[PDB]
């Protein structure tokens, strides 16, 4: 949950 | 598998960016060259209607 | 030619997603 | 599952980065030829406003 | 004096489509490093998500 | 950018 969360902000942030 | 994949598209992508670097010279070339056109292209038949 | 190498990558892309 | 579809969204940028790379540089590119295109317009209309004027006073200097 | 005002005409009509080129072309490097800087911030994006 | 992109989908597939 944590790492998924930390991902979908960090790849928002990439897009 | 997957280390023929890393060594198989690297030198790939090195020969690649060996042809990539061509064709950005020519992308950056032809913005320039048409550039030259605008104003070459445009003077030569026009100073020809003047040639008469 | 770049179709058929988003295809090998988009395996590994849903199974790391699935995978956590 | 509900952090699938976040995994899904990084395995899909991934993906879609492969054509955005592109679109960007292309609709770069378009806008700067048509900026380009612009800035030569102007020259068009530069060499119009010679055009009207040769037409309105050149045209007179033959009257003359 | 007007013969001499019209060749002087001509030297501003080419110097400025010459010039209008030169400028074309800086603007045609301006978009080619921005369609360049567009692929490094996301090849930057990309391999920082791919690290981590 | 298919190959920065592979050495990258190779070690997510390590991970797998």
């Amino acid at each position: 949950d944590l790492s998924e969360a930390a991902n979908r902000n960090n790849d928002a942030l990439r897009q | 598998l997957r280390r023929q994949v890393d060594q198989l598209t690297n030198d790939k992508a090195r020969v690649e960016v060996e042809r990539d670097n061509l064709a950005e010279d020519i992308m950056r070339l032809r913005e320039k060259l048409q550039e030259e056109m605008l104003q070459r292209e445009e003077a030569e038949n026009t100073l020809q209607s003047f040639r008469q | 030619d770049v179709d058929n190498a988003s295809l090998a990558r988009l395996d590994l892309e849903r199974k790391v997603e699935s995978l956590q | 599952e509900a952090a699938n579809r976040n995994n899904d969204a990084l395995r899909q940028a991934k993906q879609e980065s492969t054509e955005y790379r592109r679109q960007v540089q292309s609709l770069t590119c378009e806008v700067d030829a048509l900026k380009g295109t612009n800035e030569s317009l102007e020259r068009q209309m530069r060499e119009m406003e010679e055009n009207f004027a040769v037409e309105a006073a050149n045209y007179q200097d033959t009257i003359g």
